[PDB]
């Protein structure tokens, strides 16, 4: 009747933070290509602001007995109470783990939480306890529990840091409590079918033109506008689209028709949006809004809308297949259907038309998970080189 | 015990004291300065509206981070298990690390002391040991300092007695006055020292091997801990801490740097009184095992061979020990142990030295005189 979080899931980890008398809720969060250490993302303006989940997300491996884990050292299962778990990140591959190096956030005893290759060693295990009186060491773990972590390391629990004026995770001998979202289960996936947070590309027309943004102009000004390309922009980068929903919970649940989503292009990091004047515009992460970056897929042109349906907790309907099923974009709050501007490789301009052209439908084509890798190692490494560039600079 | 009394120590930090709760904390050093300025002002220490009645505050404080210090470092794991590779003791060590640096531990230990003083009237002044820095204290740290860090590096060990340990014992052994060595100060530091302080030492003999670098401080410690050995108000067990202590450092130590120890001990082994025991069990040990450097003309191949000052030292000494043993009445003990030192001295000289008609031009009897050494 009731799911109980098991191994092989993919879950993100969430705190309550109240600064400045606002409850607000956070995520921890880590870049595991570059930056080792692990940072906090907000998920309580993700009406002002996308929290980026796909660098949130991770993956519970194992859930081995405390002394099961020191005789391993020495030398699809439930999660128990008591019981060691190794988190993986999805993104980098690594481990959540005790750095046992501390940057001093007013606090000698404190240490810092980031990631590590290997498995090695006890660093990297973190034990589970139960939060309120209901639930006791042996009991398995509901969904929906607020736990607290502990470092078999050095014995510190995973704290909230409120004393810096940045909110700041690391082990400390103060308790937090966390509280565990499930994502999604592979097991349950259903293989080619669209799911949350799945880099894909839009391919329109009879020569297959994918959706993409002019290339590499030196200029992300110019890089910002979007239209339809045919070549080999459909195995290049920049033809990349992560499919993101609103919902933070089972956010890689089955994407189902008429479901809001965001459209992020992986290379550039921005939101695609809809500006005043009817025009596909991309946006910045601080200035994606709901009322500008909402998108549905919807099966066909037809006026009568789906209305509302109740989300469901869980994986859901596989509603959209990739390649056979063909869909229509339409913003949420406008109802405009995403089209082409029939101007004339081919370079033709992509607007939101009412009613659009009777060949409007596109499919959906899956990324594969090393190039999905490489573009977002693209992102990370162009933001960064940047920042580097205009400080040299100025 | 040790290892759930950690735990719930680490659990609630509000027990480490507000020095070490972690936030907005000075630290053991800066809570040792602050515990030492509420001692001497009158307001905080006192109540300000003998002793049941009036609590130092100051004192208390230092009582208690000299406690947890005591306590943390009694709970630090045995070394067997550290050696054998036990997990949790590995873990309790680093956590117990983690709470108290060395830095801080180094910089208490190097807080000084303060000396009873001597005035017109012939009074000695001693400042009340219930308000102020005491040796307990400095006890705590070291016990600490020895069971969670460990005294390893040679160099470290060096530092540690140039800043902390030398100070003490010259302080110790300037307080060796008829006057002042029954005072409380001189008896709480000989405590300390012969309690904490010359054990470590012993105990990290084989470090002292390569110290060519360091020969003043070596020295210097050598001739301090004579001195206070020297002393009279000191315990038997004391004397006999200080024996042993003595007698490991000097075996590991190179034949060369007792140069000056043995200056001083010429002077004073004739006199065959029961305080030259001791050296002459010093002299028989180092004559035995370093008499391939007196006598093979080329000696140690690494530490070399004497400069005749060294051979002059040792022909009078000799001499000295042999006929001050000839007019003394015979005690069997002392000419049971003296037989020993001669027969080594005799083996260490060679049968054919020169006795050196050029004899040290201005020898230091004046500098250094049979009361006060000094």
């Amino acid at each position: 009747e009731i799911q109980f979080l098991r191994t092989d899931d993919e879950v993100v980890l969430q705190c309550t933070a109240t600064i400045h008398k606002e409850q607000q809720k956070l995520c921890l969060a880590a870049e595991g290509f570059g930056n080792r250490l692990c940072f906090l993302e907000s998920t309580s303006n993700s009406k002002n602001v996308p929290p980026d989940l796909s660098i949130c997300t991770f993956v519970l491996e194992q859930s081995l007995s405390v002394r099961a884990l020191q005789e391993m050292l020495a030398n699809h299962r439930t999660l128990l109470y008591g019981h060691a778990i190794l988190l993986r990140h999805s993104y980098s591959g690594m481990y959540l783990c005790c750095l046992s190096t501390s940057r001093s956030s007013t606090d000698k005893l404190a240490f810092d939480v980031g990631l590590q290759e290997d498995t090695t060693g006890e660093a990297c295990w973190w034990t589970i306890h139960p939060a309120s009186k209901q639930r006791s060491e042996g009991e398995k773990v509901r969904v929906g529990d607020d736990l607290i972590l502990v470092s078999v390391s050095s014995e510190r629990y995973l704290h909230l840091s409120y004393g810096n004026g940045s909110l700041h995770v690391d082990a400390a001998f103060q308790q937090t409590l966390w509280s565990v979202a499930p994502i999604s289960s592979g097991s349950e996936a259903a293989q080619g079918y669209l799911i949350g947070g799945d880099v894909l590309r839009l391919l329109h027309g009879h020569m297959d033109e994918c959706l993409t943004v002019p290339s590499g102009e030196h200029g992300e000004e110019q890089r910002r506008t979007v239209h339809y390309e045919g070549g080999a922009v459909s195995v290049h980068a920049r033809s990349l689209w992560r499919l993101e929903t609103l919902r933070v919970a089972w956010s890689g649940s089955h994407i189902r028709w008429g479901q809001p989503f965001r459209l992020r292009h992986v290379t550039t990091g921005k939101y695609l949006s809809l500006m005043e004047d009817k025009n596909l515009l991309l946006m910045d992460k601080e200035k994606a809004d709901v009322k500008s970056t909402a998108f549905t897929f919807r099966s066909s042109k037809e006026k009568l809308d789906v209305g509302v349906r109740k989300e469901v907790d869980g994986m859901g309907t596989s509603e959209i297949k990739y390649g056979d099923s063909v869909c229509y974009i339409q913003h949420v709050d406008t109802g405009l259907w995403l089209t082409y501007q029939s101007v004339d490789s081919i370079q033709r301009k992509a607007i939101m038309h009412h009613e659009g052209h009777m060949d409007d439908g596109i499919s959906l084509s899956r990324s594969q998970h090393e190039e999905s890798r490489t573009a977002r190692v693209i992102q990370s490494t162009v933001f960064l080189f940047n920042r580097f560039i205009r400080g040299l600079d100025a | 015990n040790a290892n759930v009394v950690v735990r719930l120590l680490i659990r609630r930090p509000e027990c480490f004291g507000p020095a070490l709760r972690g936030e907005g904390g000075n630290g053991l050093l800066a809570a040792m300065e602050e515990a030492i300025k509420i001692a001497e002002d009158p307001s905080r220490d006192g109540p300000s509206p003998e002793e049941d009645d009036t609590i130092h505050m100051g004192n208390a404080i230092m009582t208690f981070y000299s406690a947890l210090i005591d306590l943390l470092g009694r709970c630090a794991p045995e070394m067997h298990l550290i050696h054998a590779g036990k997990g949790e003791a590995i873990r309790i060590r680093s956590i117990l690390r983690s709470l108290i640096p060395l830095g801080d531990l180094v910089g208490v230990i190097s807080i000084a002391f303060q000396m009873p003083t001597i005035a017109k009237d012939g009074n000695v002044v001693e400042p009340d040991m219930s308000a102020g820095f005491c040796p307990d204290h400095k006890a705590a740290m070291v016990l600490f300092l020895d069971r969670v860090y460990g005294i390893e590096v040679q160099d470290f060990l060096l530092h540690l007695l140039e800043v902390g340990f030398l100070p003490d014992l010259r302080a110790a052994a300037s307080l060796d006055t008829a006057a002042l060595s029954a005072t409380d100060m001189a008896l709480a530091l000989n405590r300390y020292l012969c309690t904490a302080v010359l054990p470590l030492l012993t105990r990290c003999a084989p470090l002292f091997a390569g110290t060519e670098h360091h020969a003043s401080l070596i020295d210097s410690l050598l001739h301090t801990v004579y001195r206070l050995s020297k002393g009279c108000s000191l315990t038997k067990a004391q004397r006999d801490s200080i024996e042993v202590c003595l007698l490991s450092i000097c075996g590991q130590l190179r034949p060369s740097m007792m140069q000056h120890l043995l200056r001083r001990l010429v002077f004073d082994v004739p006199l065959l009184n029961e305080h030259a025991k001791m050296p002459l069990k010093l002299l028989t040990n180092h004559y035995e095992r370093c008499w391939k450097y007196y006598c093979l003309p080329g000696g140690w191949g690494n530490f070399g061979a004497a400069s005749e000052e060294e051979l002059h030292l040792s022909r009078k000494l000799f001499w000295g020990i042999f006929d001050a043993l000839s007019q003394k009445k015979y005690e069997q003990e002392l000419f049971k142990l003296a037989l020993p030192c001669l027969s080594a001295v005799a083996g260490a000289l060679p049968p054919d030295y020169m006795e050196s008609n050029y004899v040290s031009m201005m020898e230091k009897q004046s500098s250094m005189d049979s009361e006060g050494n000094f």
